[PDB]
RNA sequence: UGCUUCGGCACAACUGUUAAAAUUGGAAAAAUACAGAGAAGAUUAGCAUGGCCCCUGCGCAAGGAUGACACGCAUAAAUCGAGAAAUGGUU
RNA sequence: CCGAACG
RNA sequence: GUAAGAGCCUAGCAUUAGUACU
């Protein structure tokens, strides 16, 4: 119904968690992104040309044995199974799947 | 990594300016343009036999590196000069010769 | 002056909104397993971090889409991201009480801000100094030091969720919204607020600051009100209102305002005029309930030509500008200065 | 103690929460006796929430009866106007 | 390999 | 049978200030 609100000698108890540790940070250096170095070049070039790059590099182009056998041909016109993504808690191919392996 | 690390590529460490000798550089310059004062040599031997080490007396001996001695000493090894490759180092061994 | 005095100033001489090309949405990403919630562009504008309900950050390729890794180490959702512009450095936030600094050199976490009460909900990097700022139900902004995980600071004064909150080098530099429904605008010396905004009706959800203008966007259930900047005073509403929780906003440079609404509406505003010239409607992918389709996080990226939004039906969709558009081909929802004499 | 024109100079420079106390007060414990345990029938695992409640613990663990408490017992009037009728003053 | 606390 | 607490009596921790007369 309602948190706790969190406002702020000092006591001398000393955490392990708080002891010294990763004492410098890391700055982005000349090859990592860094400010300076990413004014000088146009990304809207680098992003129009790798997303074109991606675009077009994905499209790719510029009588026998069985004649008492009651049944023939029962596979044909079964679905082949597809890589989607269904939203569904329990109506998925994950859980599908799951409930098959570990339920028997 | 997703920032990949800008590394020093560790394959051979050399020093970062052409270091102090007893002689100058115009002085080999010198020496170079006339064949009568030049001598080719390659140094050969068997395994161990003392051919780095002798190089490394040479240099020891026409050079500015006492410093460089102590801190051998002091690390606990003795000086391999020509043999520069921190991998041809930690083998006690020349791997590739080197002029 | 007044209201009368002051609508028929406006009815005058309202900026007319700039002619901005209509977006499309071109891309979504299946792969989360929960809400995404947050968003996160890196400084080179080559990779963005979405974090989820599904607790994990995801990593992708901005060109592509392509997950290029998953991050898992929160206990709970990641509600807020931040890639450092100057460190090598990601910070996320989230309902398990904890701030974590990811090593994007390592993709591991190396130091994590203790201190939070209850679920953080916003981050918020200094530009300039190495300190962050974040905001929890717990109702308070704890200002931390990046280095030492020191919490440095706590913004006290609002009274519920600190939703929202932005960081900027000038006074004020942190700015929070609240789910008090105000705006606190914060001297980060004196650990005071410097002003208290409460002019908007429900919590402020989104905070937005204009990429080159000192001003910022807020954005409530009820209004997008915008504020100039140091002293917060108020500039206008928007024009119109999407009748939605905003639970996101991004401004661009061009000035498209992009509002993304907790029913998965999304609305792109002339910033200067106010005036909506787009808006559209989610699509929840397949599975989805229609209820689970609200607009957790948007972010430009860094050129501002393509918006990446964090959805509720789990998947992050992409936006570029239809910029095959002239004015005259698609000008979208068409302007009418504000006539109207109103009370305000 | 040096140096000494033996007159004197030089050097050296402020301890103590001042008690062997005096009060002075506040304390946990012990016994006694009181009385003596979550959830909905019973019996029972817990994990929380909130804070001028703490205890054990090195603790950003874990535990203390789910540590306790709270927890509602809502004698929390959450309360009143609509209209007909009818009766009362006055003409 | 190998033992203490707590529940 | 927990084991919690309320209290009663008796119950050894902290303190160094303050004491006048037309
Ligand atoms: N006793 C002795 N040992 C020496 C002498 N000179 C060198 N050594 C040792 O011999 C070892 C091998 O000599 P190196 O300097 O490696 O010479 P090398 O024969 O070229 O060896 P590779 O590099 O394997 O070809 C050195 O590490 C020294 O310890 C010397 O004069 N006397
Ligand atoms: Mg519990
Ligand atoms: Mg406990
Ligand atoms: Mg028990
Ligand atoms: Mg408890
Ligand atoms: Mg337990
Ligand atoms: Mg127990």
């Amino acid at each position: 119904w309602a948190p706790a609100i969190g406002g702020e000698k000092p006591s001398v108890q000393q955490s392990a968690k708080n002891l010294p540790g990763h004492t410098k940070l890391k700055f982005r250096q000349t090859g990592q992104a860094a400010e300076e170095e990413l004014r000088a070049k146009d990304l809207r070039a680098e992003l129009e040309a790798k997303e074109r790059k991606h675009f077009g590099k994905q499209s790719g182009t510029d009588r026998r044995w069985d004649d008492d056998v009651v049944f023939k041909n029962q596979a044909r016109g079964e679905p082949k199974q597809q890589k989607r993504f269904v939203n569904d808690t329990i109506r998925n191919d994950f859980h599908r799947r799951f409930l098959q392996r570990y339920i028997r | 990594p997703i920032v990949a690390p800008v590394k020093v590529k560790k394959f051979e460490t050399l020093e970062a300016e052409p270091l102090r000798t007893h002689y100058s550089n115009e002085f080999l310059a010198t020496l170079m343009a006339n064949p009568e004062l030049v001598r080719n040599v390659a140094v050969v031997g068997h395994l161990h036999h003392g051919k780095t080490t002798i190089m490394d007396m040479f240099v020891e001996q026409t050079h500015e590196l006492r410093k460089m001695t102590a801190a051998q000493q002091a690390a606990g090894k003795q000086l391999r000069f020509t043999d520069t490759r921190l991998d041809e180092q930690a083998r006690a061994m020349s791997i590739k010769m080197m002029p | 002056n007044s209201s009368a005095a002051v609508s028929r100033r406006i009815a005058s001489k309202w900026p007319r909104p700039v002619w901005h090309a209509p977006w499309k949405m071109y891309r979504v990403i299946s792969g989360h397993l929960g809400w995404v919630r947050c968003v996160a562009v890196d400084p080179s504008n080559e990779w963005f971090a979405t974090g989820s309900a599904d607790r994990t950050i995801k990593i992708w390729d901005l060109a592509s889409g392509q997950l290029k890794l998953t991050l898992t180490g929160h206990i709970e959702q990641v509600t807020g991201l931040a890639v450092s512009s100057r460190h090598p450095y990601m910070f996320s936030c989230g309902l398990d009480k904890m701030v974590k600094c990811w090593d994007l050199e390592q993709n591991k976490v190396i130091r994590s801000y203790h201190g939070h009460l209850s679920g953080v909900y916003s981050i918020a990097l200094h530009p300039n100094l190495d300190v962050l700022m974040t905001g929890g139900r717990d109702s308070v902004v704890r200002v931390w030091d990046m280095r030492t995980k020191v919490q440095a600071m706590v913004l006290s004064g609002h009274d519920q969720t600190v939703c929202s909150l932005l960081a900027q080098a000038p006074d004020p530099q942190v700015i929070s919204g609240s789910h008090d429904s105000t705006i606190r605008l914060w001297d980060l010396r004196k650990g005071k607020a410097s002003a208290v905004l409460t002019h908007h009706k429900k919590s402020i959800r989104a905070l937005a600051m204009h990429p080159h203008e000192f001003a910022f966007a807020s954005a409530s259930a009820e209004n997008i009100k915008k504020w100039a900047l140091p002293d917060g005073d108020f500039l206008h509403n928007m024009l119109s209102q999407q009748r939605a929780i905003i639970n996101s906003m991004a401004i661009n440079q061009d000035g498209v305002v992009a509002t993304g609404g907790d029913n998965g509406s999304l609305w792109l505003w002339d910033w200067r005029s106010g005036h909506c010239f787009q808006q559209d409607e989610t699509v929840v992918q397949p599975g989805s309930l229609e209820s689970e389709g609200a607009l957790y996080d948007m972010t430009f990226d860094m050129t501002g030509s393509r918006l990446i939004t964090a959805e509720g039906d789990k998947t992050v969709k992409m936006w570029k500008e239809v910029e095959d558009a002239t004015p005259e081909t698609h000008p979208g929802l068409p302007f009418r200065p504000p006539k109207d004499i109103k009370r305000f």
